């Protein structure tokens, strides 16, 4: 069910949060690599050098994006969590509408664009909040 | 009040460019199987996306540009280790070539030439038959000739034991990406699609090469579909997908003997020896009826974008290189060039069979590139192949009193792959997102 | 020893899980340190492009496998731990021994053979359990 | 503001930590990605096999250093944080600077140099401490 | 009740096929390619109570060994000078030495070669081994090199050394090399003395055909290893517990002539030999050979029954690559007639020396590939190798009648690399695992 | 009371070496190889209270660009035409222009070459600079190309432009570039005004032997840099705070002849001379040269003594590349006699004749020789001299003789990267604190 129920609802994404998270990384590139190695194609990967560098480019870029995502979750205090909440309040300027009017009345792929240009500000607030929280926990450690 | 929640693993995507990879099913030395080493899924899956719509643009699809780049890279890679015919450029005594009882063969010449051998200091006189389309005359009033290559670049002979029979190739995303396929039957490109599914690999596309007609492709589910980047601008090409194929036969009938020469230390050059049997000519046989109903349905569907009372005329290509003027294609390893005059000479207002003459040319300026020309090796025996026309490439001439003329035109190989890639779109998963909540962080 | 007690007993072997996880990346950094000490070695092995593609593939595959394991830990709520417990019960369908029969008197290799076909089921159950726990936590924060 | 607090005294760099965590990975890597993606860089430089192999190697090594650092944070416990304490007492013999000058009148560069040659000892202590802590938690739950 | 607990960092592993790398410690190829330094103090760690199944004829490391070495030979020859301009008709006569002594095996051949200016040629003279030259046609002093009808040839660079050196084969992280220490191991089955190691003990890439040279000795007695002792189709590897000294030589003092091919291309050949000619040969101690052959015969009796007759005969047939014992001696290539060895009868079971006449060749088709030949450069002076025989490659006949006759084998160098790597296996670590415990997560 | 705490993201670093990325802004070669923008880098981060030791004589960046430029050069020449069939016997004579006026250079040579048909040769004529050709055993009217006993030569493709452009070298992730801003810094030692950047400024990969061209204008003061000012082994670099204008020119207007070698293979040589005969030369302002040398001598006196006498003498000997001022101008290759500059002594409208040659062993390599194609039309170029390469010989007390030695090729670029250092970020750190982990 990869991308399953992508058009259903953002409120009840639920198990889908698992499904995507395990099909965007090595959990499938292992299958790709075993398939690649299976006919002993390595000589081709060596002879057709350009194809080899292209494959390595694809793999390293996928790895880089996954680490992108893990670092951004980690710096926000959300390491190892699929759903995580913060203390940063929601702004009125970020397409404010009542949850009765959007929650379970609107799905992902329909409203991500409605919070474009505010990705960076949200990210900055999350990092600042996490850093302040960590410093406060340090100071409380008498 | 409301607060921020961060979700990871969200099901969204954005349009993206990325390298892909190619896979094929397990099966002498077919290059397509070799390059697309990766085996395919024995049980390919498809996930229907309920209540999802998406914009597809078949003319800005990165798939086709990757197609062109990968296919040319593979062709160069395949020719790179093969025998070189570089020293084969010398003055040739050519005369009329004859078969059996000294009967003249149109379009061939028996050429004698001096060629090297194993030892650099030893030469020998050798004979071979060549097609007129591969030879140019040095002196207009004498029998000295050379190969047309000799003033552009050295030619590489394709390896004689390497098959170039197209095989279905499935095109797969790397991790973090996905392929979105339209399931709207009458989808004309450049717009939204409502019935969409996610896949990991395409259905399997045969990298067939053609110039005027689309061969061995997929048929339209509904009626005949006409696609164009700009329907009103006549400069763009027009792709027609048929919902019923046309079965065409093509043949090089003459039974030819093949000869081989040792031109160097391990370098073998193959050529057409003498010939036997009666004189016969290469051609393409087409069922006249099926062609006429196909073209009739095509004009009926053209009248959806052009006027009901508009005159629809069909003319051959005005002119240009042999590659684009003719219908050019591969048949069992040989290269055919057919006139198609009998297919596109008609006007449309409100038992029988036809035959196209065809020419054979072994020197191929593949991908209309200057230099790096290929020598298609000779093929022993008699060549017969059968192909399904699934679609047509048409260019338009307008500026007439409610009349529109159409010609084959085409020649851009990209459009061929567009005929099997308009359905697909590459996208990048963006698993990170945020949302408002009634909840709050603790500690 | 590095793989000491691998064929002796599970309980004693499980004490030192540090060394394996460390070596999964310390081997890579040590080998690249060996290369960095000799830039002419890097230069030749670069010119020997085939060897370069070979070992670049090897290194990226090692990185891939490590991230595979790490993300599998992440979805199971066990990120940042070598030892963790869940709330998924043990199914008798695949093994019926008691703890004294496995944590003593049997080896980790034998254990790998013992539950070789049960373990994927454990992956599925851990994923669902963690997702349910996360949704419960989200609803709890009132 | 990368390295903006490098010459500031220790503690002044705490609030800048989030800035310094970025650009090791995923701060410069995606910038370089898009910058190279726009002009099909490496795509028309695939023929420059040496250049491509070098760039892929450099990106891989950035990735590997990031994994090494994150994993060493993991094996010491309390990863996913820019700030965290342990339960290991400070051995004053390393510097004997038992002063408030650990949070004043001295920069992080100087301190890293001053205790540059006790790095491995601290690491081993943290390793053993996390091992004991994990086993203790497992026993407490059981 | 019992609940799942998840463990990371587990000490378990699986059989795996992975890519290794090579590290080893005058332009020696081996030092250059395996430039990664080796551990001065490798730390073998005995795994108590661990057992592991080995099967050296399924050991994937030999394939990686083979590919890496052939890649090294191909790459080392990549920038070296081509000798394609030399493939010209040769005017040859019997070579001679001081006092017009008729030399056996050589030919004084003269040839017209292109000088630095391509429009000018010069007559040059050089000595060659008759085994590398074939009569051009019929019976005329006109002669050619054997390669000229197979492939272009590259001379190995004279400044590049190919002396074997020990090579340690190291796993990447996440993989470990399991070493079996059972001194009596027969190459297949369980091993109950298993240790982990990072890199192999150091295997010298020695290339030989019939007798295994410079290798490691068996810790126990002489071991005879083969997948099926009953099925004589398989080869049989003899790993000795005692080595035999062998002294080989090309004794004649020769000089080298340096001829220009092109602007930066120089061909090298034997200009002259001084005199007092004698044949190149190898020498073996008679008593040592008899005792070694007796001990291996005892082991063959152990396998095939005490009252069974045993016999040794020379090779049954084939080219020099398999009929003779071939080896590389300082860059020159020896092929020695082992008929003087393996000529014996053994039924229930001399201070001289055995002399082996040795043909010598400069033209080598290494690894028995068609084409890609290599020309060994000449070496001035006198050539002497000293080597340790540590094992044998045998094959068994099907005569029966209570007699098992044995012959020299060879032809597949992979056995040579395997002979040394019998006790090593590569395994992938699997850090993840699960188990039951008496407690659950608090949640 | 103190307890261990681990911090991730500490702003500290160590020295290191790494492949830096190259970026820049018929076809220019660097633009294609370093085909990545450098526009969105307007800012730098000043570092308050940092001191770092630079050593411009141990930069790995200079070595990196040396290997990168040679790699680019080899790659760019790799697909271009080969000229192996031209290594034939040449029947040669004196060339002429206008009313049969003999040319000082320009040996006019005829040669039999194979055409598109292997069984067909033709006589072709071409003019060559006398420096590219060597006589065959002293025989009259018999000559060969200078290459023919070393290696096959490659013709640089005419369509590629080897004009240098500004190049920026950018750190990969986890690395940073430290730039000294002490305007009086002498290339070595501590610098306490340092700014971190992601990319360098624009340095043009210029090539030159003894004079330093098209560089930055040092700092406000003229700076002389040396790994050891006393030792005579080390090259001395002089960095001028004012540029000196030099106008170099090949005045001879000539036709370019285009000969077919083979299929898709073309050779280009100098054909008929159109104008009158004039030597190739460079113009330098005499006065400007005088005060520039005076200022440099003053700065030298600050090292070697106020009462010391300082003189400049020509380069003693060596190949053209050692003694002549070698460079590119409009795609052609000049080698100029600088004896008219470095002839002076100090107690307290200059015209350099210039030779032109088309076959170059760049970087003094054996083989891999490059054949520069001809350029139809007069060539005139203008350059800024920003620095000098000086070789000290030593000798008698209070006598300091310097010569315009070519130095190493790397010294052409050490002169530009002396401000820069590469550092590896070390995000991890540890410290004591009053705080201890709970439980
Ligand atoms: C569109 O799809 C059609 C199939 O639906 C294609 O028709 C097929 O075309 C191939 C290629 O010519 C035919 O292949 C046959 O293969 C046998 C096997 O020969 C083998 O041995 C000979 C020994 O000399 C060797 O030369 C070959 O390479 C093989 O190794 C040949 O003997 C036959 O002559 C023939 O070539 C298929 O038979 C044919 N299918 C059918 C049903 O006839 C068609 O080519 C496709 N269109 C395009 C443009 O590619
Ligand atoms: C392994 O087999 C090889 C031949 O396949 C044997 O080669 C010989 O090894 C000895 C080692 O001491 C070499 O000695 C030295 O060779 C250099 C070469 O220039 C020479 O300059 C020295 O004066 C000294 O002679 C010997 O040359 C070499 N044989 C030849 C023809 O070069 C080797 O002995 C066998 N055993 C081992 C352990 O490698
Ligand atoms: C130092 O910098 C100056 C100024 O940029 C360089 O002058 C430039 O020299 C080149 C080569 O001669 C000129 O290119 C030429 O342009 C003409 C006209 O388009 C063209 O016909 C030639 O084929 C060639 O492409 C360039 O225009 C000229 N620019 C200016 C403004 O003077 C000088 O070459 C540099 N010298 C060094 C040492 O890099
Ligand atoms: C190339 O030439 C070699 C040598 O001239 C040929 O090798 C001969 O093969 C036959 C096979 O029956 C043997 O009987 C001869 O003894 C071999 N050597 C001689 C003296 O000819 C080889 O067959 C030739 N092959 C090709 C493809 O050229
Ligand atoms: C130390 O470095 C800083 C830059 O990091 C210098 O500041 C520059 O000063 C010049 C003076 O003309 C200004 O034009 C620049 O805009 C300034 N840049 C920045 C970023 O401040 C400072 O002058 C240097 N001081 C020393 C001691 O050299
Ligand atoms: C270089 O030499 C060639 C060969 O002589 C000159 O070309 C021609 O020479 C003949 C006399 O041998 C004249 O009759 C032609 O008119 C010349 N034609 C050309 C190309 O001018 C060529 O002129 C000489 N070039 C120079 C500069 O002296
Ligand atoms: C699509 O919309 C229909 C509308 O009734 C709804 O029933 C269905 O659940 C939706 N699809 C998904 C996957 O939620
Ligand atoms: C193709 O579409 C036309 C539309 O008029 C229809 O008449 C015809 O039956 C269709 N043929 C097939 C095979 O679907
Ligand atoms: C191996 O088994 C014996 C059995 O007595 C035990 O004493 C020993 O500790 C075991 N090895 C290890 C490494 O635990
Ligand atoms: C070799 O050259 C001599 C020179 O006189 C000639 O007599 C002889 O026939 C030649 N032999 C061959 C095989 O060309
Ligand atoms: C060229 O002219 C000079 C004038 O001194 C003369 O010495 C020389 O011999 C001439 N050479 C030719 C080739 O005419
Ligand atoms: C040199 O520069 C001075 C500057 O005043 C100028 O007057 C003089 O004419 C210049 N001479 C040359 C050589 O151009």
């Amino acid at each position: 069910g990869f991308l399953g129920a992508a058009g259903s609802t953002m409120g009840a994404a639920s198990m889908t949060l698992t499904v995507q998270a395990r099909n965007l990384l090595s959990g499938i590139v292992q299958q790709q690599s075993n398939l690649l190695r299976a006919p002993e194609c390595q000589q081709h990967l060596l002879k057709d050098t350009h194809w080899g560098i292209k494959q390595l480019q694809a793999r390293v870029l996928a790895v880089e994006h996954y680490l992108r995502d893990q670092q951004l979750l980690g710096i926000w205090g959300c390491s190892g969590k699929l759903i995580c909440c913060t203390n940063v309040p929601w702004n009125s300027s970020w397409s404010n509408r009542n949850l009765s009017e959007i929650w379970d009345n609107m799905t992902w792929l329909q409203w991500d664009k409605e919070i474009s240009n505010y990705t960076q500000i949200i990210y900055g607030l999350l990092e600042e909040s996490q850093n302040q929280q960590e410093k406060n926990e340090q100071d409380l450690l008498a | 009040n409301l607060w921020v929640t961060v979700y990871y693993g969200v099901p969204v995507w954005k349009d993206a460019e990325t390298t892909l990879f190619c896979a094929s099913d397990a099966k002498k030395r077919n290059v397509w199987a070799t390059h697309c080493c990766v085996p395919t899924d024995p049980n390919p899956q498809e996930i229907h996306l309920e209540n999802v719509t998406e914009e597809f643009n078949m003319w800005k699809n990165n798939m086709v540009e990757q197609m062109h780049e990968d296919i040319i890279s593979l062709w160069d890679q395949s020719l790179k280790p093969c025998v070189k015919l570089t020293p084969l450029c010398v003055t040739l005594n050519c005369t009329n070539a004859t078969a059996s009882n000294s009967s003249i063969i149109e379009g061939m010449k028996n050429c004698s030439f001096n060629i090297t051998t194993e030892l650099r200091d030893k030469r020998e006189k050798k004979n071979a038959l060549f097609y007129k389309l591969d030879i140019v005359q040095l002196d207009g009033n004498s029998s000295q000739y050379r190969l047309i290559n000799c003033n552009t670049s050295a030619i590489t002979q394709a390896c004689p034991k390497v098959s170039f029979e197209p095989i279905p190739i499935h095109y797969c995303a790397p991790a973090g990406f996905a392929i979105l396929k339209c399931n709207n039957k009458t989808f004309t490109g450049t717009g939204p699609c409502n019935n969409v599914s996610t896949v990991q690999c395409t259905h399997g596309i045969k990298p067939v090469v053609s110039t005027q007609l689309l061969l061995n492709g997929s048929l339209a589910e509904g009626e005949i579909i006409i696609r164009s980047e700009n329907i009103t601008n006549n400069v763009k090409t027009i792709l027609v997908h048929l919902n019923e194929s046309v079965k065409i036969e093509c043949t090089r009938p003459n039974n030819k003997t093949v000869t081989s020469i040792r031109i160097g230390p391990g370098q073998w050059f193959y050529a057409y020896g003498q010939v036997i049997g009666d004189i016969r000519e290469a051609y393409c046989n087409i069922n006249e009826s099926t062609w006429n109903e196909t073209l009739g349905k095509v004009v009926k569907q053209l009248r959806k974008h052009f006027g009901n009372n508009t005159i629809i005329r069909f003319q051959p290509s005005s002119g240009g290189d042999l590659e684009v003027t003719t219908h050019s294609f591969n048949c069992g390893g040989e290269f055919f060039y057919c006139n198609t005059s009998g297919l596109f000479n008609s006007t449309w207002i409100s038992n029988d069979s036809i035959t196209l003459p065809c020419r054979i040319k072994q020197i191929i300026n593949m991908w209309q590139r200057v230099g790096q020309a290929m020598y298609a090796p000779p093929i022993q025996g008699v060549i017969r192949c059968v192909s399904n026309i699934t679609g047509l490439i048409l260019t338009r001439d307008g500026g007439k009193n409610n009349t529109e003329t159409f010609r084959p035109g085409g020649g851009d190989m990209r459009d061929n792959w567009r005929s099997e890639l308009y359905k697909y779109k590459v996208v990048k998963i963006e698993p990170l997102g945020v949302a408002p909540t009634r909840c709050k962080r603790r500690v």
